RNA sequence: GUGAACCGGAGAAGUCAUUUAAUAAGGCCACUGUUAAAAAGUAUUCCCCACGCAUGUGGGG
């Protein structure tokens, strides 16, 4: 079983994501320049966010002795700390070791405890704490986006051979591809001095750079890794899907956010249920031109909705029929004034839309799951 | 004059005719095709097994004369290639990754002059135009673009003759063609020049069996060709790139000069949108124009209403489709396209 | 070409009535504002019946409605491009270059149908410096061919070997 | 007699095949440089797939390797473009804050988006030696390995990328003497405004097919093929003295119609 | 059935944080679309179908 989440986003003016050089990120699909956002942005700005507060409990840093004496209060143990996280294979440069680790925040308060007690010795320790940071994978975090960790074997202590360190993903997220050209603008601004002087000049001249876009938006999640991941919690679980789905629908990333202010609703959610997964990305092989007669968002939904129609009438299979919801806010959008029939339900409320999808996930209800 | 020689032509995307300098995880080739590799190719085609191969097949097969030249030199391109990766592998096991890295042949083409017995040549083409077994250029992941039985057999003297008579096949217009064409022929002892020159050099691809495969070295020199005073340049195919259909455009045509009059016939001579009579036909549906045309997605209009339409195509979009009539939609802009015409249109023009 | 030859010599043949009734119309369609569409069909249709060849129609309509905003004496020998590296190459080399040649590099990622402002301000820094002559024949061949890789190329050769000189 | 299968199967950006630095693997083809994806890689996604297990003298080992001799055989997968790979540039981020805003990780990341060409081959004689006479399974694993073919992909870097995309054109043909297409795109598919990437591949390969049924295949023996598209989507070769014996507008049909070809069986 | 056959380079990641293109301006100056004209007309109305010595009536386009 397998969650799908096809979405369609015209955004205002602005530069959510951009490489070294300042630019926004594109990409070459079918032959055609897009505007791209790259899978991973998406992914940080859901997790941090405040929908999804209530489920953050991982932290992937790369100072974990600050976090030690943090939670260790004044008992002076840092450099301590420094050491056997020295000794499992991880090297010290000025406080930070040279790799980041993904551990659950539950788990600091047994580092401490073991840091603490001069009860037991260095080296010994130094493989009990491997099998803390082995062992905390038990975050909705690690969970959805996956860990792998390989520490150093140039300074381990001979004695601390780890186990399995890896966790395997339970949600894919593409990169947000455009369903149009890529137009890039650049915008030439300066700054200036607030207090006069001989010349008109002012304190700085520079240009950035920004573009506008449709973009369609790909997720997949798997529930049965989903629900192994947190070993059998499948309410946990339900309440990751929840959560994700609203944080995914009603935030966008912070990237010059200040300056361009680009907080856009999507304009249309298609979610699926299936047993292997389908990418609809190739609908706009051919981009997406405009005619008076409409508008960018109704004609990218109009070929979606086509291209949907396509894959579904090439690829039936009586063996398992799929399953899937529409969302257009007050069925403002439908898919497509052709067919009235890709989509089994048409909700116009993303409430509501959440709790179809618990409940045909699990039965649950949102409110029993939301604790 | 019975032919006397078979002629390949070994030409596909990647290729690989393996060197015997590999012997190990850096599997290497050889710039042309090796006589075990055209032997292995042959009795893969003709049916023949690892063990039957060693008895009578390649002792037979081993007394004809080879001469390959080259069409087209090819670029060697590597591949880095993982083995049992996740999975086990053999010598118990153990649970660890191989690494290689291969050695292809792409973008190159060669041909092969096989001279001998008329009758093994005979049953040699008849086997090659039907293989029993697919035939590879070398590995199985290389299948030839081109049909290896493709030129006839003949009767000719020297191996360079025999290279002259297939003319070089061009591809695209703009491409140009090699000056120097290298041909790889066997060394011809004669009887009377016993000792070879010192130019001829020793390559190991004369094959006995091929289960515990085994190989002897052979005397093989070099040679070359001039292009157009040897081998002809052959000319391209009938081919272009494939551009989407522009339709053509023709009303003179007496075909569409009379379904215009069925059409004025069949909506009884009066506009559809004012009712005014008639004057031309709007070709809605501009597919199949010129050499198809049915007269039932034309619909008769007049004068104005016909220049009001033409004014809502040329703007907004136009594709191969077109505005239709008797369309619900659409008809207040027609409307308001007919009182700006009214009001606006000067007859002194 | 000469389909495109008639309709540069009918544009230079205008009056100044119609060359203002074109210049109104700048960024519009061509459904609207009826003597324009007149005004285009005498122009154009003439020459799909003589000539076999003819200019498409957007190309058509985007060189009128420029030739009425940026007047210019069609003359042989004057290329967009070449007469763009003649500008850039007297410029400072740190910064209007770069901006420049990036307004310049704009032009040739879009459709015809999106090329009318993006044009407009090249035509606009052709004025600044007082141009005088633009070759019109040469520009509506290139713009109607403008899907071909090659003419790209021919384009940006043209461009670097007028500024390297 | 030979069944031949060819692919047209364009993909969202992505890696789906590495090398030892992390670049999409490339192949040289026409004067110019295309992207590919390594045999193996196919053939093993394709192998083991939970899908196709759980579907169908094993029915493996008979198609696939372990002297056991595969009737399989999967090329190179060729592009019918010019490779344009890109590098995409990524900053790990800590959630802990320190005396900067320091990173992390500081990298650069490998893509490409492409359009292949995959080309297939079974010996039906060597299948049905493998099972000792045996024609039902053989169809069967032969239905089998066309569905798995059909709707399965490579696994590299499919977490961070999700090419989960299917293909827009499927022809199969039966003939003896083996001969691939990849000559149709010696020149580059270069795309237009008038249509796509897939279409323009697949009107390049309908051209070729037309001009070497014009040559070289002449009355010997006639040369049965079907072409599948998702609900009729791409055409190939509209009429032109119809090039492709059938149109196909599931895969289902499509299965069904070859199997009733090769032996009848259902 | 070819130095061949059996044969993944895979797992982890936000380029982020800051900013007015501002300051000056006239498209001006010169011009006749002029010259000619009845909306009139009886000697066969362009067609279907009932009777007649009428030297035509009735209905249909
Ligand atoms: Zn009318």
């Amino acid at each position: 079983m397998l969650i799908e989440i096809h979405m369609i986003q015209n955004h205002s003016p602005a530069n959510l994501n951009r490489d070294d050089l300042g630019a926004p990120k594109t990409c070459y699909f079918g032959g055609v320049l897009r505007s791209r956002i790259s899978s991973q942005c998406i992914k940080r700005s859901i997790r941090t966010s405040n929908d999804f507060k209530a489920l953050l409990g991982g932290v992937r840093t790369r100072r974990l002795a600050d976090l030690i004496q943090q939670e260790a209060g004044e008992t002076e143990c840092w450099k301590k700390a420094q050491e056997i996280l020295n000794k499992c294979g991880f090297k010290n440069k000025d406080d930070n070791t040279k790799m980041l680790v993904f551990m659950s925040k539950d788990k600091i308060k047994d580092l401490a405890r073991i840091v603490l007690d001069n009860s037991l010795g260095l080296t010994e320790a130094a493989q009990q704490v491997a099998n803390v940071i082995a062992q905390a994978t038990l975050a909705p975090d690690i969970a959805l986006c996956g860990r792998m960790l390989e520490p150093n074997d140039k300074d381990k202590d001979k004695k601390v051979k780890w186990s399995n360190t890896t966790v395997e993903a339970a949600l894919q997220v593409a990169h947000a591809i455009s369903t149009h050209i890529a137009r890039p603008e650049i915008d030439y601004f300066v700054a200036a001095d607030d207090v006069p002087g001989e010349d008109a000049g002012a304190g700085h001249i520079g240009e950035s750079m920004f573009a506008s876009a449709c973009f369609y938006k790909y997720f997949s999640i798997d529930w049965e890794q989903l629900v192994k991941n947190l070993k059998g919690d499948t309410n946990l679980a339900a309440h990751t899907v929840g959560a994700f789905l609203l944080a995914a629908a009603k935030t966008n990333p912070s990237g010059k956010q200040n300056s361009f202010a680009a907080h856009n609703y999507p304009d249309g959610i298609l979610v699926e249920f299936k047993n292997s997964p389908i990418s609809y990305a190739n609908a706009f092989v051919r981009p997406v031109s405009v005619v008076k007669e409409s508008d960018l968002v109704e004609q990218s939904i109009g070929q979606l909705s086509n291209y949907v129609n396509d894959i579904r009438l090439g690829y039936y299979d009586e063996q398992s029929p799929v399953i899937g919801f529409w969302f257009s806010p007050n069925n403002r959008y439908p898919l497509g004034y052709k067919h009235s029939k890709l989509a089994s339900r048409n909700i116009g409320n993303l409430n509501e839309l959440v709790g179809a999808v618990l409940d045909y996930i699990g039965g649950f209800k949102w409110e029993e799951v939301q604790k | 004059a019975p032919p006397n020689t078979l002629f390949l032509r070994l030409e596909g995307a990647l290729q690989s005719w393996g060197s015997n300098e590999a012997k190990f995880a850096l599997r290497r080739t050889a710039d042309a095709p090796t006589k075990s590799g055209v032997l292995g190719l042959l009795c893969a085609a003709m049916g023949i097994g690892r063990a039957e191969a060693a008895d009578s097949w390649l002792p037979k097969l081993a007394n004809l004369r080879m001469g390959v030249r080259i069409d087209r030199p090819g670029i060697r391109w590597w591949d880095f290639h993982t083995v049992g990766a996740g999975q086990r592998m053999r010598m118990k096991t153990r649970a660890e990754t191989l690494l290689s890295r291969r050695e292809y042949l792409a973008d190159a083409s060669f041909l092969v002059a096989l001279q001998g017995e008329p009758e093994l040549v005979a049953k040699l083409s008849a086997a090659l135009a039907k293989p029993v077994w697919a035939i590879y250029l070398g590995r199985k992941s290389c299948p030839p673009s081109r049909p290896v039985c493709e030129h006839p057999p003949g009767f000719y003297n020297t191996l360079e003759e025999a290279l002259s008579a297939v003319p070089l096949q061009k591809r695209w217009h703009n491409e140009p063609l090699p000056q120097i064409l290298p041909c790889v022929m066997d060394w011809i002892p004669g009887y009377d020049g016993e000792h070879a020159p010192d130019d001829a050099e020793i390559h190991y691809d004369l094959p006995v069996s091929f289960q515990p495969p085994r190989h002897l070295p052979r005397f093989v020199i070099r040679r070359e060709l001039v292009v157009g005073e040897d081998v002809q340049v052959s000319r391209e195919t009938g081919t272009s790139v494939w551009r989407p259909k522009g339709t053509r455009a023709d009303y003179n045509n007496s075909e569409y000069k009379k379904v215009r009059a069925e059409r004025l016939v069949m909506d009884h001579a009066a506009c559809m949108v004012c009712k005014a009579p008639a004057t031309t036909v709007q070709h809605v549906n501009y597919r199949r124009a010129g050499g198809k045309e049915i007269p039932e997605d034309l619909r008769a209009l007049c004068r104005l209403c016909h220049d009001a339409c033409t004014m809502l195509e040329y703007g907004s979009g136009m594709t191969t489709n077109r505005i239709d009539p008797c369309d619900p939609i659409w008809r207040e802009r027609i409307l308001a396209k007919r009182k700006e015409i009214v009001e606006f249109r000067s007859r002194g023009q | 070409n000469r389909g495109t030859v008639d309709f540069i010599a009918s544009l230079e043949n205008l009056k100044e009535g119609d060359l203002g009734i074109l210049r109104k119309l700048r960024g519009a369609r061509l459904d609207e504002k009826l003597p324009g569409f007149d005004l285009f069909s005498a122009l154009w249709w003439p020459l799909r019946q003589k000539n076999q060849r003819a200019p498409k129609r957007e190309v058509a309509w985007l060189i009128a409605k420029l030739f009425a905003e940026f007047r210019f004496e069609q003359r042989e020998g004057a290329t967009l491009p070449i007469l763009m590296g003649g500008i850039c190459r007297k410029l400072e080399p740190k910064k209007e270059l770069p901006r420049v040649l990036a307004r310049f590099d704009q032009l040739a990622s879009l459709d015809i149908m999106q090329m009318e402002e993006p044009l407009s301000v090249i035509m606009g820094i052709l004025r600044k410096h007082q141009q005088v002559c633009l070759d019109w024949v040469g520009l509506t061949d290139v713009l109607s061919f403008w899907e071909q890789e090659p003419v790209k190329r021919e384009w940006s050769d043209s461009f670097i070997k007028a500024y390297k000189i």
